[PDB]
């Protein structure tokens, strides 16, 4: 998407000197692809990439369907062991904690400290 | 000379017993903890079957695991042959020796020697680092390596060393897949040592005979259907020399052992040599 | 040597 | 169809995949890009047994594996019997 | 056999019981009869016999022969080669190479048709062309008995595995094929275990079988074979890929961690790193070793984007000056490696997906240029440098390939490869619609 | 089954033989003279 951004801009114009607008440019070409807002149509009448346009727009539809297949791949595994493995650290966690909620727990945590020194 | 295409040596059949070993030990390579002695020459054709393919493979390997020698007749006709083969594929698979005796006379061609190099009467395997040929007389036809083979054998076996894990002197087996001719007198001559105790293969020969076995008329009957051909044309005067031979071996049945074709189990043969030593 | 050791063999 | 195709395994394809990243740098000159140049125009400049028996053997032990176990397939010892 | 024997008129020549017991498929009797006596056998004898046996496809009696001693070398003389290959030959089976030949030609295949039609009309590796004579005949047995005689073991079976996948694919009769995919399938797991054993047993001469290029078994290695062939199967094994492996670190040692080269990288000079006098021998190892080529060339490709994006969007007007040359000079040499790559094989980098990526890339480079040298007319240049702007923009979608070296992202990127297809054909009939 | 579907398949290509690959057919086709292709005097 950055580099189409940068080939958006490319469209718009020509020529670029201002060192404080070009951080900024650049930024709003994927604000353009967010929220669906363009100005191709102006740009086409600004003045083959009409097709490229398209083939962009193919070619990134791939991407989001990337994550719904592998997704499918990686849950049909099962998980049911991997969650048993990890409520070890759970009770863990709570064992060598002080069986005192958190906001008095601050007493605990310095009576600890005191014995060290 | 050497042999390239390797060493042979040419000694006297009278020749000292220990000269041999004393020059085998003192540069060539270390003292042997085992030596393993093969029977062979009894028929020139020698038939690679399912139960041979197995038994002298492993044999190698252990010989070896332990360092052992392996004493043939050291031509390319027979059993030698794949005892050598076997023998060079474990080197190019810690050291393995194989020493190999036959007649001088026997030999068709010689050359004197820096190395003399020959490149193919009896031709000789290449597989066997070492070539004793025993010249008791010139060009004489009957074999007589067996006589030298017997006193290096006798000699090896009272030769006494400390490395190992066997009392006294270092062991010696005889191997006896080989049927008739050399191969009876040479187990006969061997069992009259104390020390050998030989072992017989599952093959098809006299040896099979001397299987089975364990007076004249109880053995008759064997050896007639394993060597019809040999019995036929042997003349009565060697037939009752064979059949009176067996009474000695079987005389001592508890030095020799049988190795039984039937057991699929791996390792047999290190089991049979175990139980013989 | 090893030369003289080998004649020594063959008597 | 990405669900019915992302279910069968793809890790062995990658595995035959990788191979050409490989190969392609090692007949490449092992230079950057940017100074490969001076290489590709050195390049141009120009255009204008035992082994053998150790697979045997290896090969050997591979026959005898394949034959035992089938010979040790029989939960019957019917030839001691017989 | 029985009522032969006993009359004993022929009972001195053992060959007719042979003969006879041969044209009878009874190996057991005639091995107990004939074979175990202790009889003279001067390899000359069985010859005859072994010509037969061949013929008539007596698999059990040629492995017979064999144990009991036949030098197939000394017998395979080029005088019975070509009778074998001329009169032995279905003329099915010939029907089929042409077919095959004209329709799937291959690499291979082309070599087993000039081997064949060699032997229509008049080093030697004799024994290679017989088991090849007997495969093409999806003859099961009497392949695998040749094939322990073989010489070259895995590459035999996997060039025999890769000829009958060619000969399956043909169509002209659906049985033949699919003996011949079946066999296929069996000589690919023989390549497979076999060098799995050979592997296990050493390292560095699996690696140097591996590598081994044949004396023209096909003007290739096993590794190419396999390749060749899609033997997915071999080239996915623990083996093949730590060899490969073994070559992707080059000099560089393994099991390094990458946090530790990539600070050694980006920190020149740096000594604590372990690979397997001088110490320019080290950095000479270092920077030879293609991982490290492969980061420094997407460092590199990452710059250059750089360039290409503030060259193309920022001051580009007019003449193209400094900026222009020196970054028309790093396209340029991109536009020699693709043809580096089409003069290895051409074919092979039209098969490649990224390849066309490329080559379309540096063509829209190049159209790009083109409407800003001339400069017939000013409007020209501006209409024009859009083509600019969507060689910028394609780039970097090639980019985006080097994420599968990592292997944690490339069974991913690999999946979208085989996706892309699924997802055009399935957006192009809804744009119909 | 493998009968069965290569059965249809010898009518759906009907006297072209099989295995000829979609391309030549089509461009003989779109170029209605053509000779150089295979099928199973005038
Ligand atoms: C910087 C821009 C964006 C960067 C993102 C670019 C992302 C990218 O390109 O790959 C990241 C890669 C990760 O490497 P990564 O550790 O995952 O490599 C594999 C991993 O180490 C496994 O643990 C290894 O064993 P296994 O498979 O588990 O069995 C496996 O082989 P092996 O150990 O078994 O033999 C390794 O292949 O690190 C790079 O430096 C690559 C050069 C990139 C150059 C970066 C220069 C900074
Ligand atoms: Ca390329």
């Amino acid at each position: 998407m950055v580099a189409f951004g940068v080939a958006r801009q490319g469209i718009l114009r020509q020529n670029e000197q201002r060192w404080r607008w070009i951080f900024r440019s650049v930024i709003y070409e994927p604000y353009l692809a967010m929220f669906g807002q363009v100005p191709s149509d102006v740009d086409s009448t600004t003045y083959l990439v009409c097709i490229y346009m398209l083939s962009t727009n193919i070619l990134l539809v791939n991407l989001l369907v990337a994550m719904f297949g592998y997704t499918v791949g990686i849950v049909q595994e099962n998980n049911d062991q991997v969650w048993k493995f990890q409520r070890y650290f759970l009770v863990q966690e709570y064992c060598n904690r002080l069986n005192i909620p958190f906001p008095f727990v601050v007493f605990a945590y310095f009576y600890m400290v005191v014995k060290k020194c | 000379g050497d042999i390239q295409f390797g060493k042979y040596l040419r000694l006297s059949c009278d020749t000292d017993s220990e000269t041999l070993y004393e020059l085998l030990t003192q540069h060539w390579h270390l003292k042997t903890p085992n030596l393993v002695i093969s029977v062979t020459g009894g028929a020139k054709n020698f038939a690679l079957k399912p139960r041979m393919r197995k038994i002298f493979s492993r044999l190698i390997y252990i010989a070896q695991s332990k360092g052992a020698w392996i004493l043939t007749g050291g031509t390319h006709y027979g059993l030698m042959k794949y005892i050598g083969e076997v023998v060079r594929d474990n080197t190019i698979s810690e050291n393995i020796v194989a020493i190999g005796i036959a007649a001088w006379g026997m030999v068709s061609n010689r050359d004197t020697l820096f190395s003399a190099q020959y490149i193919m009467l009896y031709i000789l395997d290449n597989n066997h680092t070492h070539l004793l040929l025993v010249d008791n007389g010139c060009h004489g036809h009957p074999t007589v390596e067996a006589k030298l083979r017997n006193q290096l054998e006798k000699y090896i076996s009272e030769r006494t060393s400390q490395d190992s894990n066997y009392g006294g002197k270092i062991p010696i087996v005889c191997f006896a897949q080989g049927g008739g001719r050399e191969t009876l007198k040479a187990i006969n001559t061997s069992v009259k040592s104390k020390i050998p105790c030989v072992v017989v293969e599952g093959s098809g020969q006299i040896a099979d005979v001397i299987a089975s076995l364990v007076t004249s008329s109880m053995v008759k009957e064997k050896l007639v259907r394993f060597l019809p051909r040999t019995v036929s044309r042997l003349p009565e005067e060697e037939i009752e020399s064979w059949i009176k031979w067996l009474k000695e071996i079987l005389e001592s049945s508890h030095l020799l052992t049988v190795i039984k074709m039937e057991e699929a189990g791996d390792e047999i043969v290190s089991n049979a040599i175990s139980y013989a030593l | 040597d090893l030369v003289n050791f080998i004649q020594a063999n063959f008597k | 169809y990405t669900v019915g195709i992302v279910q069968e395994n793809n890790d062995q394809v990658w595995k035959f995949q990788r191979y050409f990243l490989v190969q392609e740098y090692c007949n490449r000159l092992n230079i950057p890009f940017p100074f490969v140049v001076f290489a590709y125009f050195y390049m141009v400049v120009k255009k204008c047994n035992e082994t053998l028996a150790w697979e045997g053997v290896m090969k050997e032990n591979y026959l005898v594996k394949i034959n035992t176990k089938a010979n040790d397939n029989s939960e019957e010892m019917r030839h001691r019997f017989r | 056999y029985k009522a032969f024997s006993t009359n004993e008129q022929d009972k001195d020549n053992w060959n007719g019981q042979l003969k006879l017991l041969l044209e009878w498929n009874q190996l057991d009797l005639a091995s107990d009869e004939i074979f175990t006596n202790d009889r003279r056998w001067e390899s000359a004898d069985l010859q005859e016999v072994m010509f037969t046996a061949l013929i008539k496809d007596r698999p059990k009696f040629v492995r017979l022969f064999l144990e009991n001693g036949l030098n197939l070398q000394k017998f395979l003389t080029n005088e019975v080669l070509t009778e074998l290959f001329s009169t032995h030959f279905s003329t099915l089976v010939y029907r089929n190479l042409q077919i095959a030949k004209n329709s799937y030609n291959d690499a291979l295949l082309t070599f087993v048709w000039k081997l064949v039609a060699n032997f229509r009309r008049s080093t030697r590796h004799p024994l290679q062309a017989l088991f090849i004579w007997a495969i093409l005949q999806n003859k099961k047995e009497l392949s695998k008995v040749i094939w322990e005689q073989t010489k070259g073991c895995t590459l035999a079976a996997l060039g025999a595995s890769k000829l009958l996948k060619t000969l399956a694919k043909v169509k002209n009769d659906i049985n033949a094929a699919g003996e011949s995919e079946e066999l296929a399938n069996e000589y690919e797991t023989r390549a497979v275990e076999l060098f799995t054993e050979c592997y296990s047993n050493d390292e560095d001469l699996a690696e140097q079988l591996l590598v081994y290029s044949c004396e023209a078994w096909g003007g290739s290695n096993c590794l190419e074979l396999a390749v060749e062939a899609t033997d997915q199967h071999f080239i996915a094994q623990p083996g093949v890929q730590n060899f490969l492996s073994k070559q992707w670190y080059g000099e560089i040692s393994r099991d390094t961690k990458n946090w530790k080269i990539i600070l050694c990288l980006f920190i020149i000079p740096l000594v604590g790193c372990g690979l397997v006098k001088k110490l320019l021998w080290y950095y000479v190892a270092f920077f030879t070793s293609p991982f490290v080529v492969f980061s420094w060339n997407v460092v590199f490709y990452i710059a250059f984007l750089l360039l290409f994006a503030y060259v193309l969007l920022m001051d580009f007007h007019s003449v193209p000056h400094t900026p222009e040359l020196i970054l028309y000079a790093l396209v340029f040499v991109l536009f020699c490696d693709e043809v580096r790559q089409w003069y290895m094989n051409g074919v092979n980098y039209f098969t490649d997906l990224w390849n066309v990526m490329d080559t379309l890339g540096l063509f829209y480079f190049i159209a790009g240029i083109v409407f800003r040298l001339h400069s017939s007319n000013k409007s020209s240049l501006y209409s024009g440098r859009v083509i600019f702007c969507l060689d910028y923009i394609i780039f970097t979608l090639r980019l985006i390939h080097i994420f599968t070296v990592s292997r944690n992202l490339g069974p991913k990127i690999i999946m979208l490869q085989r996706m892309l297809i699924d997802v055009f054909f399935f957006l192009f009939l809804f744009a119909v619609w």
